[PDB]
């Protein structure tokens, strides 16, 4: 049996930080690794408390179906995880644009000053609060139902503006708005989204009436600095439910 | 999802609007009088 | 509108089948207790005038908010409309029990009634209760178990027709809901 | 840069598809048209001394008020920076003739120009005057060939339409 | 949304007229009793918490059919929602009285409310009564004639602001009708 | 229109709150400052004949090249439409003095101006020349009072900063 | 803290605008009303020992059942912590008279109170009894002036409405 | 975010002290000269459009390497983003001077700005200079000592507000460093 002492790398994790030296630099990078795990806990919390509104009474509502055919939930993981991989392939212009764009919108929906200070300090928490805010009050486009064909065209115009920021200034498609990753996965996405379009028309008479006023308020609070924009939000709520935060490319 | 105008295949949002159910009240109200 | 005989004809026309001997056991049994069906319809249409004023007054002593000021049965005009509304539903249910099929009930009475009572502001809770009291009177009059009127009948069993009219009344109630 | 190549493989990447026959067929036109659109490239690259010279004084001949004090071209270094901008725009047109699309123009001259020209009081009409003066002085058998002249004028007027 | 100042601006913009000295007599009188307008709004928002539970309970002792089984205020959830849209209507009326113009009332609260209450089955008779009791409380609180709360004010007349808020409340009532 | 009123009740509506003491306190300044900002309103409304007249020729005196053929003010009806625009902008400043905020300016003169002035070749410097000429000709005890003049110049320079 | 200042510059920050004339005009009311709302501040700050004393026993005089065993005020230290809460609420009302809005109340007494008072079995009616007893004992020329009394009562009833 | 009034409230809340008469001498002096603070903010927001193009062009005249090929202000897109910055920082500094407290400056503008400019490759030395020229313009516009624009003011001293905005600008500069 040989005589093997503990190596030096096995002993460098027991050290004490000294700020006066260069050993401050390794406890730079030891700390933002922990402060991203903090953010991934913060966003995980704020996702779950909003997500608890889709099941208000212990029974799963029809808002969070995922799986109408036999393998539709197993491909949904492959959609979402590849989208999360491509989310951090953006360059330093887009990430720092999206962070400061989310800080203009999280700061106007927060009520107390600590809640706005939290979205200020942690950017993933501010990314998740904006999502959970549009999920519990269904002002997303995946739940917005137009009423007349007038308002359907009125929502199509805003959506055509929103798709244009999914391409570059040249006209080349950006890597954000992408609908496939493999062979036949875009067809799987097309079959997956029409079921959600049918599930949004199966709401109750109370839920349609609630999300009408929630969409008008979302339109006139976040994307209206003028009187004509809020006049459009007050009459066509589905038009107001098609304005994204612009942190998304699509 | 995206509206039917751009990048979209088949027709959607087959849901009862208030105008259509107003017409369905009205046709019954006419039939009762007839 | 259809009846019990034509109901199996649209079922056979869906497959271009002739009505054979399998299909006629249900219809020759419809003929055997046809006299019980006429005797059951005659008991309902005899006391149909008491049944509406029985049921609507029961719906009132349920809920005095209908005769409250501003209530839905507050005016003489509204009470008459409600009384007239109660006679129409009892008429179409007795049509459906006579025909042996619920078809004439839900394209001439219940088709478009929900939206109508929503547009008028007619409260649906009391509409359910006015129909359920009439259903309870129907099973009592068919099985000859009313408290203070007994009718002469030939002896035998009649719970099948009572269950049929009970099946028509909750069709009415689920339609107006 | 938006070109014939980068369009068809981002449309394929957004759909998750391999390069199909349409993707190969689109690059076949990049073989035919590149004989004409590259012939104007060295023609502009070799004689870029005189085109900037002939556009810059035409800009100030249309608008003599720019040399007044308080205006954009009041002193000498401002006129020196003004000729540099026409040199920049002709360099971007030379690049766009080489890529085969409006890539380098849209990235380096078009995006954000409408903010800096309004903030620094640069009149866009005086910018498009020089490009239009370059545009009407194209002797179609003498400057270049016919199709090279078509490809050159189609990139000049794109910049004209984008600046106005 | 608009206010009292911008209301005359859209009236002058319809004819490309400058706002002259004729138009400013209505607005300089809006400034003279502006302190009375702030003193009137402060009296309403002080007792706004009592006003909803005052009015909704008055609407209940009007009509016990709302707390009847199947009634529209029968559940705790439905009673909380009724106390919620009492407060929303009182909030937007106090916005309109503060602004001096009814514009923010009928594009953010009343636009689309009638077909919402028709689609929900909310009875409009009691909706009128819950608004009228709040209107009667508003004229009592502005003119300082409540039974058991008196507020300190400088002496003077305030029936013009009371008539203005009375004009806003029947706008609400005619909208939900 | 953005004013003192419409700011504080939309901040209250976005939070779902009743009008608090800050909301009432903000309108108290709308009582003090409206003696000064309304005094300039009828002063501009009664003498709007000469201000447009004195700004329009100063615009063409700074820029005499606009009357050349091919330019913006080449014929008579274009100069007639040019004086109409200065009348429009002074009417919007008169409106903004009455509301108490930059509401009518931002809705009717500012939003979308940077597209139409670039599409129709209208030089924005010639637009701000007339507004600046109105700005430096404010005799602070003679045109109006002191406070009024401050409120008038603060709305003129807002339009100047927004147009450039 | 929600005040007259922090409302109008967050409405400007959300729109990306400079402070306009409405933003300046809103702070002018913060000059007029601060003579009245600050006069109640030192009046409550100097005599804050008799008001807590007079509210605390009125709370237990309305509700004598709280001193029963098993209830909230069964022993002495619980009554000591009960008087501390009325001192806390009067300190927050003193702060809100100084900021000019319901900022410190909404941050430090209102947010999350409806959870802790239900979890720890504290009856909110006994909380609002002391605040109402403070409210009706305002002799409007003797305690303070008239407008200072209005500003004080408007912050007391806001806490009353928020706690119930 | 905080202002000058709430700044002493969080200082008193740290010790559970009431705001007494000692604390209000700093705040009643904040109100006394409230007209000078509004007159100082109005002078900055009037010439804010000239201030960015003044400062960024001064930053160019000193370092031609920014408009050099490959430089950080070389593209029209990059020049527009730098002018977009010159305005955001001037906007938040004018917020902080209006509020009388630097709190809204360093959690909405400067919190996370240094590592943003490090991650983008934005030169820090060049940045400092764009902020210092704007600071020099701010002290000239507050004390009414610009070369070619003089604004009408009531006579008096204003070096305290000039020193306050000078104290905000090097807070910005030390934050981006
Ligand atoms: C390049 C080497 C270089 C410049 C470009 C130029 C820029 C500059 N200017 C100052 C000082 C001021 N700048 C001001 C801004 C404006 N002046 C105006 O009158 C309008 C309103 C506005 C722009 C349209 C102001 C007010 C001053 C203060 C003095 C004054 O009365 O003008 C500096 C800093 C100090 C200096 O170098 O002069 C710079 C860099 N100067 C250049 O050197
Ligand atoms: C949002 C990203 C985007 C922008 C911007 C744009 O212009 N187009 C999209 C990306 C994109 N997608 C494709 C091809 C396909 N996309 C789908 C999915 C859609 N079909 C559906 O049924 C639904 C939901 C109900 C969606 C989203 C499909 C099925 C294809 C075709 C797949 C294939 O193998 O051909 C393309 C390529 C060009 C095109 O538009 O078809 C792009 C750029
Ligand atoms: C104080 C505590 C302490 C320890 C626990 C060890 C563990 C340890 N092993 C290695 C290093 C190594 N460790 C392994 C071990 C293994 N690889 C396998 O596939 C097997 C699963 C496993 C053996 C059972 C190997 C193969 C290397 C060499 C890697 C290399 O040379 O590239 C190193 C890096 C230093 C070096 O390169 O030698 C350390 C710290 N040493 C310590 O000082
Ligand atoms: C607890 C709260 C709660 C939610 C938020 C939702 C969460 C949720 N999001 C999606 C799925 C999604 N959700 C969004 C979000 C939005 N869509 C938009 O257009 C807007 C920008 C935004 C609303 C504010 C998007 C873009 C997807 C598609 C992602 C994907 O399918 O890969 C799905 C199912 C489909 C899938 O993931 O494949 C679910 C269950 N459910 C919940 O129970
Ligand atoms: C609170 C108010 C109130 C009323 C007004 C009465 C009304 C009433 N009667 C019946 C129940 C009934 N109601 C009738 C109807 C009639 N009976 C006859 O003998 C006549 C022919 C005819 C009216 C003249 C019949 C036949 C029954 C079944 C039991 C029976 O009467 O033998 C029911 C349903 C079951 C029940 O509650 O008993 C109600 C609500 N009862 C009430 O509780
Ligand atoms: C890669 C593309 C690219 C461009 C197109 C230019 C665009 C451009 N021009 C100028 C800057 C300038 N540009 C001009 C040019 C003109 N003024 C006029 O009246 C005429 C219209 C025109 C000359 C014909 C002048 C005079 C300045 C100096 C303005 C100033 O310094 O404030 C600046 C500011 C920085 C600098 O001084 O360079 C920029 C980004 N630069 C670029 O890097
Ligand atoms: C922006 C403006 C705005 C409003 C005015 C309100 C009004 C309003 N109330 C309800 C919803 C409701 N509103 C009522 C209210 C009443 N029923 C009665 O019998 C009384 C007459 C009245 C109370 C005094 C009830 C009981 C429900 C619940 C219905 C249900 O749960 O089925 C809904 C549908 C959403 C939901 O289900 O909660 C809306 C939009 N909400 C708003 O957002
Ligand atoms: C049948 C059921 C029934 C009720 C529940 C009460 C409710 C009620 N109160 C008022 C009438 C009023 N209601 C209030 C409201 C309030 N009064 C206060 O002093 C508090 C501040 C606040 C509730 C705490 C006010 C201020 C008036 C006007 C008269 C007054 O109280 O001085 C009215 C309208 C006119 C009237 O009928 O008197 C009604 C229906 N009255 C009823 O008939
Ligand atoms: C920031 C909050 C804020 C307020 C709450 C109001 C507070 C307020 N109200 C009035 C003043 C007044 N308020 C009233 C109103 C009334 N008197 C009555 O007897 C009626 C019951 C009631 C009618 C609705 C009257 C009549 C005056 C005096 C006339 C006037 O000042 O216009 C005054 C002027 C007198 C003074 O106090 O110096 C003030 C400051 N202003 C504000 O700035
Ligand atoms: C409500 C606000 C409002 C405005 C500000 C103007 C803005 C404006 N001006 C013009 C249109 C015009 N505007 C001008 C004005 C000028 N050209 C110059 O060189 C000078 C800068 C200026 C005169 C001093 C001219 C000459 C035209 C005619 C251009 C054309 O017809 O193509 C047009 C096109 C339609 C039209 O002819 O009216 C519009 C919308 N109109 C408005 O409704
Ligand atoms: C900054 C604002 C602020 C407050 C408002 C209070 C609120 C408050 N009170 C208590 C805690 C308590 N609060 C009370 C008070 C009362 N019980 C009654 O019956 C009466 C209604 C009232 C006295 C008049 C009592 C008796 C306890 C002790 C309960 C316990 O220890 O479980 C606690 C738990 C921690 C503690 O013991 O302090 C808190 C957070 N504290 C604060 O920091
Ligand atoms: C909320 C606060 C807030 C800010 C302070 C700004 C600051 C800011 N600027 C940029 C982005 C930029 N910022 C600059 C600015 C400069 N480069 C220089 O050499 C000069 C020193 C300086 C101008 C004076 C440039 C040139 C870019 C573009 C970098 C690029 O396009 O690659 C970005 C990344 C997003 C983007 O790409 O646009 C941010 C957050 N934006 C904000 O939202
Ligand atoms: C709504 C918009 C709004 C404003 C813009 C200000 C406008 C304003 N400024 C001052 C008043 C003043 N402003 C200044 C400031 C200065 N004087 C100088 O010589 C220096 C250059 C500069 C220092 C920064 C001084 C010294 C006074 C007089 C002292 C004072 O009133 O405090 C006054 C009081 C005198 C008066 O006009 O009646 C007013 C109303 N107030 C407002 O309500
Ligand atoms: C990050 C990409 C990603 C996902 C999203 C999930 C998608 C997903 N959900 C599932 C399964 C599932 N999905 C939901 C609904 C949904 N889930 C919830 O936790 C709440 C609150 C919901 C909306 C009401 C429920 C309630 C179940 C449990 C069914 C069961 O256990 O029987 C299953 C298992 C399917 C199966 O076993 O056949 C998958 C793969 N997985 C992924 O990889």
């Amino acid at each position: 049996v040989t005589g093997a002492v503990s190596s030096v790398n096995m002993r460098r994790f027991q050290r004490v930080p000294k700020v006066s030296g260069f050993s401050a630099k390794v406890t730079k990078k030891n700390v933002n690794k922990a402060l991203d795990k903090a953010d991934m806990f913060f966003a995980k919390s704020v996702t779950m408390e909003g997500k608890a509104a889709a099941i208000p009474y212990g029974v799963y509502g029809i808002q969070c179906m995922e799986g109408s055919a036999k393998g539709m939930a197993h491909e949904k993981r492959a959609m979402a995880l590849s989208a999360a991989f491509r989310m951090n392939q953006r360059s330093a212009a887009e990430k720092t644009g999206a962070m400061y764009e989310n800080r203009r919108l999280a700061l106007i929906l927060a009520q107390n000053d600590h809640q706005e200070k939290q979205y200020i300090k942690y950017p993933k928490l501010a990314a998740a609060a904006l999502m959970a805010s549009t999920e519990v009050t269904r002002a997303c486009q995946r739940y917005a139902v137009p009423e007349s064909i007038e308002e359907e065209f009125l929502a199509a115009s805003v959506d055509k503006v929103n798709k244009m920021r999914g391409t570059t200034a040249s006209g080349v498609y950006k890597s954000s708005c992408v609908e496939g990753n493999a062979k036949g996965q875009a067809e799987q996405a097309r079959v997956a989204a029409l079921a959600v379009a049918f599930r949004s028309a199966q709401k109750s008479a109370s839920q349609f009436a609630a999300e009408r006023y929630a969409q008008s308020k979302y339109g006139r609070d976040l994307f209206s600095s003028t009187h004509f924009e809020e006049g459009y939000a007050n009459t066509y709520p589905a038009m107001a439910a098609a304005k994204r935060a612009s942190s998304y490319g699509y | 999802q995206t509206g039917l105008v751009n990048s979209k295949f088949s027709a959607r949002m087959a849901k009862k609007t208030a105008k259509q159910t107003k017409n369905k009240v009205d046709e019954y109200m006419a039939r009762s009088v007839q | 509108m259809l009846d019990a005989f034509s109901r199996v004809v649209v079922n056979s026309d869906a497959k271009a089948a002739y009505v054979g001997g399998s299909d006629l056991q249900a219809l020759k049994s419809f003929i055997a207790d046809g006299n019980k069906r006429l005797d059951a319809v005659n008991s309902i249409v005899s006391n149909a005038s008491c049944m509406v004023s029985d049921a609507v007054s029961g719906m009132i002593c349920e809920n005095p908010g209908l005769i409250s000021p501003g209530g839905n049965c507050y005016t003489n005009r509204r009470m008459a409309a409600c009384l007239r509304d109660g006679e129409i539903i009892l008429r179409y249910v007795s049509y459906a029990l006579l025909a042996g099929d619920a078809s004439v009930l839900e394209d001439r009475c219940l088709n478009g009634l929900k939206e109508t009572y929503i547009a008028l502001g007619v409260p649906t809770n009391s509409s359910i209760r006015a129909v359920s009291i009439m259903k309870a009177q129907a099973v009592a009059f068919i099985t000859n178990t009313a408290t203070e009127r007994k009718m002469s009948f030939a002896a035998g069993d009649c719970t099948s027709l009572a269950s049929e009219v009970a099946s028509y009344f909750d069709r009415v109630g689920a339609a107006i809901s | 840069m938006k070109s014939v190549i980068t369009t068809v493989v981002s449309a394929a990447d957004a759909a998750g598809r391999f390069p199909s026959n349409s993707d190969l067929e689109s690059i076949q036109g990049n073989i035919q048209r590149s004989a004409a659109r590259l012939e104007a490239a060295e023609k502009l690259a070799g004689n870029h001394e005189a085109v900037v010279k002939e556009a810059g004084d035409a800009c100030f001949a249309k608008y003599a008020y720019l040399k007044n004090p308080g205006e954009a071209g009041e002193n000498q270094e401002k006129i020196n920076k003004c000729y540099r901008d026409v040199d920049h725009y002709m360099r971007l047109v030379n690049y766009c003739l080489v890529v085969g699309g409006t890539g380098p123009l849209d990235e380096w001259g078009i995006a954000g120009a409408r903010e800096v020209y309004r903030t620094l009081n640069l009149p866009t009409s005086a910018y498009v005057a020089s490009i239009a003066y370059t545009r009407d002085r194209l002797c179609v058998p003498r400057d270049m060939s016919a199709q090279a002249g078509v490809e050159f004028s189609a990139y000049l007027d794109y910049l004209i339409n984008a600046l106005s």
